[PDB]
C-alpha cells in the first residue's frame, strides 16, 4: 500500500514559521505535526514505532524542520520572498502490488502554486513553475543531504515503513 | 528592566568573496575603533520574543534578523578563517602566517565580546529562549543553507565543523567559542 506524508509551513515573516502536517498509511491518518519553528510536537496516534524508534524518527524530523526553515531563509536573503507566504511539502511512498520498484514522490508549492518536485531516478530536483526557482534549484541540486539522502529516505526509509506497519 | 537595553559593535566581514584576511585587513591594523571599514554599531531592545527591536544606515530590525545575521556570519567568518589558517598548522621571520594568527585571536576576542553584550539582553541563564541557544544538533541543522552555500565543498567543511564541536565538549556557540579560542591558542604556539 502507501505513506503519505503532508507539511504546510506558514511563514509570517524568514524568522517566524508555523508548521502543520500529517501523515496516513492508505488512507488511515496516522501522524499530526504541528506548532512554531521552535516547538513542533510531532506524535504517532497509534504506537506503530515502539519508544526508541519513534524517538529517532522524531529526531530526524525535527532536524529536517529546522534545515527546511534554513532554506526559506537562505532564499529569501538571497533572492528576496514576499511575505506572508506558504509552503506546501506532500511526499510519499507507494507500493505496487506485483511491482518490483515502489512509486516515491516528493512535490513542493508556494502559495498553493507548483513550485519544484523531486526526481528520484537521477535524484534530481525539477520546476514545476525565476531568480527565486533557479535559485531554489541550484541549491537542492548542490547537496548530497537533498539529493541522495532524500532519495533513500523515499525509497528505503518510507518504503521499508509501509512493508512493516502495513504488512 | 522589562526593556534591557544593550550596545554591540560588531565587527563584520564582508558579505564578500574573498580572503578572510583581507576585509579585515582594516580591523587587524585597527582594533578597537567606532571608525574602521569593519565597525557596525548595534542598539537591541529585548523585552518578549513578540516584542523586541535591534538598530543600527539607520535601520531598524527585529532582534531574530540581527542574530540570524550573526550567528550566520560567525560561522562563515570560522569557516573562511579555519581554511585561511590551515597552513599556519614553528619558527619565523615576522611570518604573515603569524600576523593572520595575531589578527584571528584578536577577532575571537571581539567576537566573544560581540556575544556576551547580545547575552546582556536576558536577565538570567536558566531562561535564555531555546531559540537563541541552540545545541549543536540543531545549529548545524538550522544553519545547513545558509553557510553552506558560501563555500565550494560546504558540505564537508559544516561537517568538519559539526565533529569538532562534537569532540570538544550545552548550547553551540559557547562550544565553537571554546573551539576558536583554542585554535588561536595552538595557531599562536606553533607561530609566536
Ligand atoms: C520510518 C519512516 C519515517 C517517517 C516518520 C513518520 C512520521 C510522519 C510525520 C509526517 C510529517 C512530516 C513531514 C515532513 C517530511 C520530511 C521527512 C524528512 C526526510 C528525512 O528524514 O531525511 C533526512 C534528510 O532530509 C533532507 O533531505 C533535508 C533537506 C530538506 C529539503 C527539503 C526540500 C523542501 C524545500 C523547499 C522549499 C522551497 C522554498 C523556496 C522559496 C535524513 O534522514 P535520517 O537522518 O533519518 O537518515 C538516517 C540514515 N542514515
Ligand atoms: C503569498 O500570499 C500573500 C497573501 O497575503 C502575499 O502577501 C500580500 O502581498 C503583498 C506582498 O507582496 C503585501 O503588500 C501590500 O500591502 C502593503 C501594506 O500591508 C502595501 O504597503 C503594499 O503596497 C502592498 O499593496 C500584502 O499586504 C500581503 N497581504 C497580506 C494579507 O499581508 C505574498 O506576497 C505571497 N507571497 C508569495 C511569495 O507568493
Ligand atoms: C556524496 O555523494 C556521492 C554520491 O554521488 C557519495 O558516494 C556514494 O554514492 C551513493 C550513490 O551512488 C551514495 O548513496 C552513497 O552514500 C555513497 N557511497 C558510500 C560508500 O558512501 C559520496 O560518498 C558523498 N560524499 C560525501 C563527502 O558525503
Ligand atoms: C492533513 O492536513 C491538512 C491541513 O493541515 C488537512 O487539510 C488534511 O485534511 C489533513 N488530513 C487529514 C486526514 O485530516
Ligand atoms: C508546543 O506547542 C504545542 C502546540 O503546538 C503546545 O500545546 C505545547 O504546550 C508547546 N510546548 C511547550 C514546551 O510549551
Amino acid at each position: 500500500q502507501r505513506l503519505h506524508m503532508l507539511q504546510i509551513s506558514y511563514f509570517r515573516d524568514p524568522y517566524h514559521v508555523w508548521y502543520q502536517g500529517n501523515a496516513s498509511l492508505g488512507g488511515h491518518l496516522t501522524h499530526v505535526l504541528e506548532g512554531p519553528d521552535t516547538n513542533t510536537t510531532i506524535i504517532q496516534l497509534q504506537p506503530l514505532q515502539e519508544p526508541e524508534s519513534w524517538a529517532r524518527t522524531q529526531s530526524g524530523l525535527q532536524s529536517y524542520l529546522l534545515q527546511f526553515h534554513g532554506l526559506v531563509r537562505l532564499v529569501h536573503q538571497e533572492r528576496t520572498l514576499a511575505f506572508p507566504l506558504t509552503i506546501r511539502c506532500f511526499l510519499g511512498c507507494e507500493l505496487p502490488p506485483e511491482g518490483s520498484r515502489a512509486h516515491v514522490f516528493f512535490e513542493v508549492a508556494v502559495n498553493g502554486s507548483s513550485f519544484v518536485s523531486f526526481r528520484p531516478e537521477r535524484a534530481l530536483w525539477q520546476a514545476d513553475t525565476s531568480g527565486v526557482v533557479t535559485f531554489t534549484l541550484q541549491q537542492l541540486n548542490a547537496y548530497n543531504r537533498t539529493r541522495y539522502e532524500l532519495r533513500e529516505f523515499l525509497e528505503d526509509t518510507c518504503v521499508q515503513y509501509v512493508q512493516k506497519h502495513i504488512s | 528592566p522589562d526593556v534591557k537595553t544593550t550596545e554591540i559593535n560588531v565587527i563584520v566581514s564582508g558579505d564578500e568573496q574573498g580572503i578572510i584576511t583581507k576585509k579585515l585587513q582594516d580591523f587587524c591594523m585597527n582594533p578597537n575603533n567606532e571608525n574602521g571599514t569593519n565597525n557596525q554599531i548595534w542598539k537591541c531592545y529585548y523585552k518578549d520574543e513578540k516584542e523586541d527591536k535591534c538598530k543600527v544606515k539607520e535601520k531598524i530590525t527585529s532582534f531574530d534578523e540581527f542574530f540570524d545575521f550573526w550567528v550566520r556570519k560567525l560561522l562563515i567568518d570560522t569557516i573562511k578563517w579555519e581554511t585561511e589558517l590551515t597552513y599556519c598548522i614553528n619558527a619565523d621571520c615576522n611570518n604573515e602566517c603569524n600576523k593572520n594568527c595575531v589578527c584571528f585571536d584578536k577577532w575571537v576576542k571581539q567576537k566573544e565580546k560581540e556575544w556576551k553584550n547580545i547575552m546582556d539582553l536576558f536577565t538570567n541563564k536558566h531562561d535564555i529562549p531555546k531559540k537563541y541557544y541552540l545545541n549543536i544538533n540543531d545549529l548545524f541543522n538550522s544553519f545547513f543553507f545558509q553557510v553552506i552555500y558560501k563555500f565550494n565543498e560546504g558540505e564537508a567543511k559544516w561537517n568538519k565543523l559539526k565533529e569538532n564541536l562534537k569532540k570538544k565538549t550545552e548550547a553551540a556557540i559557547k562550544v565553537l567559542f571554546d573551539h576558536l579560542k583554542e585554535t588561536a591558542t595552538i595557531c599562536k604556539d606553533n607561530n609566536t
